[PDB]
């Protein structure tokens, strides 16, 4: 669904789906070749 | 006292494909090698890394001022000067002449591009991104991407024109 | 072709300072594309050169014999007695077309003897051979059945040649000697020359004097925003310099490609004028010269060609 | 220099062909101090 | 800037300090924009005059035979055949190119009765023993007549005429 | 051909004001170039004709 | 005017041809100071 993002601090607007990459477990966010937010783990969930 | 500057200029690497080989030929482009710190120079400056030969063959990697350069054979780099083409010079007198007496009909390919890829750029995702905040301080630069639309519109309208 | 110009980001934009090239990396690659364009051009050039004097490649050379029915062609082609490879013609026509801010000057890949070298090839193949070395292996033809096969092309029937052969090799070694007595004093006449050499030294002293304007800043010397002021307030004065000497150096690189484009429709047009009126006979009214058109002559020059075409008048 | 040339274009493969890295420059060995010398002085005895 | 992403400069900076930012980031955004235009339109106009190439090589090798030299193909251009292909045309063009050659000797006329004989289409050529009419492209020796010559003048104003007969083909036809 | 066109360099940029003016001499002669460049434009109509 | 046609060229010798040095406008001489009229007024004598 198209709704805000607030990740502390990290903001955007898009949909959220379920990630298939490998994540690592210190990691806040990743970057696009953009170098701008695309995929964000939950702070209490952990789900990219 | 005369204040003269440093010796400086363009370093360039000529060297073939990663598949082929890893040799590097470094070229100081407007440095003579006495000032710099298997060798030769040239007019465009000092080449470091290649093996100078007197003859001259059809090459592939241009250099500057005549020089030129190519990867042969145990290999190594080698540069030389650019070869014009083969010698060969036709005879002439008052009362000879030289007529056909067989052809050949090949077929000699031309390539020539006509259109391109039509783009389009707008105003309020590429300058911000997906900000409210940015929009607001947009409208106070006037018309700028509204002439790049017109322009990006009129390089598309060109683009199925020349089809 | 025009000159080959390289700038780096490095000293033009920074005048040795290593606060400078810091402030540089946070702008992005601003000097990497300009870079990409600049060698852009030079490859354009050497491809300038490669499409109007390389149109063949096999090397021609001429008869010791300089007779070609009372035609004096020791004008046009190169002394053999002289260390450099010019014609009596071409020494006057390189006589009348004459720092460490990071700017340099590329030397071509064709250099002035390989040009000519080019140059006299295809001038020995049109005495010699006429159209046919442009469309293939070249034969033996003589120069009286030349002269028939050009007449030929505007309708005029071969009577006139040989019956007034002494009078039209008179007309035309005494209108290629009137082109010597031209050129040597008339400096004007190689004009469409000169304003190629000219603006591109008029580009490169803007390029100078833009560096000493400050824009908007209260010095435009480096040394003197740093070592004076404190360095949260000096780089907002870095930030107005670095900005206006990339717009200038965003300048040097438009009008130097819409020059590129100007430089390659005039070789376009170059590289048909060496095949239709070097390599062959061509049937266009007001195109190799003004007139039924017969032959032509090319000769070297400073970035560009001269074209010494005959008329039917 | 190989190296160079991977490290400017931003690729892993590199053609056939001549590219520009970088650019050399000699680098500043010593400093000169220079001052004026020690003529014109001040009549520092009449009061010292 | 002190950021790229315009989110962190709203969200952490006062509105009239964080404004300061936000234009470089339109300045600087609208001036990578402006040097692709201008690139874009650059290449837009030498994207045209090979187009306009082209389309003249689209209407002359195409739909007929051109007569110029080194524009359909290197050579004497018979017939073209276009092939399509991603972002222009591939031009497939079909060339006369002489291959083997023999050496002869030749002169511009022939005075057969005190009168210059000049040839009407070919060149006088010869083997040796007899002198003959071909064309300059290929070899074909045909027999010197009065249909295939022109008189024009006497042989005492030309240069380099040989003495030769003309076969005229009215001559036998009167005992035949 | 086109319209030969022309721009001031003082009018155009400030309008009427003194102050604007010498504010143009600290950016340097890069508002000659613009007006340098059309008028070597206006040649070349000439020429077309 | 043949000076002023050295110091825009920045050369001390000008050849034959048109050339376009500086700018003529009508410098202003006077100065209209206008405001409105004397209708509208206020009862201050109603306490004066």
């Amino acid at each position: 669904k198209c709704v805000n993002f607030n990740f502390n601090g990290l903001k955007g607007t898009g949909v959220l789906t379920e990630s298939n990459k490998k994540f690592l477990p210190f990691q806040q966010f990743g970057r696009d070749i953009a170098d701008t937010t695309d995929a964000v783990r939950d702070p209490q969930t952990l789900e990219i | 006292l005369d204040i003269t500057p440093c010796s400086f200029g363009g370093v360039s690497v000529i060297t073939p494909g990663t598949n082929t080989s890893n040799q590097v030929a470094v070229l100081y482009q407007g440095v003579n090698c006495t000032e710099v710190p298997n060798v030769f120079q040239t007019r465009a400056g000092c080449l470091i890394g290649a093996e100078y030969v007197n003859n001259s063959y059809e090459c592939d990697i241009p250099i500057g001022a005549g020089i030129c350069a190519s990867y042969q054979t145990s290999q190594s780099i080698i540069a030389y000067t650019m070869s014009l083409g083969a010698e060969n010079s036709v005879a002439y007198s008052n009362n000879s002449i030289a007529i056909p007496t067989n052809f050949t009909i090949s077929v000699t390919t031309e390539i020539l591009p006509v259109s391109m890829t039509k783009t389009s750029v707008d105003c309020t995702m590429y300058i911000c991104g997906d900000s409210t905040e940015c929009s607001n301080l947009l409208l106070q630069y006037g018309s700028f991407c509204t002439q790049l639309k017109r322009a990006l519109t009129g390089i598309a309208v060109e683009q199925d024109k020349n089809t | 072709s025009m000159t080959k110009t390289s700038v780096d980001c490095t000293m033009y934009i920074c005048g040795d300072s290593t606060e400078c090239s810091n402030l540089l990396l946070q702008y992005g690659s601003f000097c990497t594309q300009l870079k990409r364009a600049l060698t852009g051009i030079a490859v354009e050039q050497d491809k300038n050169t490669q499409e109007v004097f390389a149109q063949v490649k096999q090397i021609y050379k001429t008869p010791p014999i300089k007779y070609f029915g009372g035609f004096n062609f020791s004008q046009i082609l190169p002394d053999p007695s002289k260390p450099s490879k010019r014609s009596f013609i071409e020494d006057l026509l390189f006589n009348k077309v004459t720092k460490f801010k990071g700017l340099t000057v590329l030397p071509p890949l064709l250099t002035d003897e390989m040009i000519a070298q080019y140059t006299s090839a295809l001038l020995a193949g049109t005495i010699t051979s006429g159209w046919t070395f442009g469309a293939g292996a070249a034969l033996q033809i003589p120069f009286a059945m030349q002269m028939a096969y050009r007449f030929n092309g505007i309708g005029v029937t071969q009577n006139v040649l040989y019956e007034n052969q002494k009078l039209i090799a008179n007309q035309f070694n005494s209108a290629i000697g009137k082109i010597q007595d031209s050129l040597s004093s008339t400096a004007s006449a190689l004009g469409k020359l000169q304003d190629v050499v000219n603006h591109n030294a008029q580009a490169l002293n803007t390029l100078v004097k833009q560096l000493s304007s400050k824009f908007g800043a209260i010095s435009s010397v480096l040394n003197d925003i740093f070592s004076r002021l404190d360095p949260p307030e000096a780089e907002v004065q870095i930030d107005r310099l670095i900005t206006g000497r990339l717009q200038s150096l965003q300048t040097y690189v438009t009008q130097q490609l819409i020059r590129a484009a100007e430089i390659r429709a005039s070789a376009n047009l170059a590289a048909t004028k060496m095949s239709e009126c070097v390599l062959g006979q061509s049937k266009r009214v007001d195109f190799c010269g003004k007139g039924y058109h017969l032959m032509s002559f090319p000769q070297s020059a400073p970035h560009g060609v001269v074209f010494l075409h005959v008329t039917y008048v | 220099p190989l190296s160079e040339t991977k490290c400017t274009l931003k690729s892993f493969t590199v053609e056939k062909g001549i590219y520009q890295t970088s650019n050399f420059r000699v680098q500043p060995t010593e400093s000169i101090v220079r001052f004026p010398n020690i003529t014109n002085l001040c009549p520092f005895d009449e009061v010292f | 800037a002190i950021s790229s992403v315009l989110n962190d400069i709203f969200s952490r900076l006062d509105p009239p300090e964080a404004e300061v930012q936000i234009d470089r980031l339109i300045t600087g955004r609208l001036q990578s924009l402006q040097t692709y235009v201008t690139q874009q339109l650059i290449r837009a106009a030498e994207i045209r005059a090979s187009a306009n190439l082209a389309a003249t090589k689209m209407s002359e090798c195409v739909l007929g035979q051109s007569k110029r030299v080194d524009f359909c193909g290197k050579g004497y251009h018979l017939m073209s055949f276009p092939q399509s292909a991603p972002h222009g045309v591939v031009f497939l063009h079909v060339t006369y190119v002489p291959a083997q050659e023999k050496n002869f000797t030749t002169a511009p006329a022939i005075c057969h009765d005190g009168k210059a004989h000049f040839p009407r289409e070919g060149v006088f050529v010869s083997n040796g023993t007899h002198w003959f009419v071909t064309q300059r492209n290929f070899y074909e020796p045909q027999i010197i007549t009065t249909d295939n010559t022109f008189v024009s003048g006497n042989c005492d104003v030309v240069i380099g005429i040989v003495n030769n007969t003309v076969y005229d083909p009215l001559q036998p036809e009167l005992d035949s």
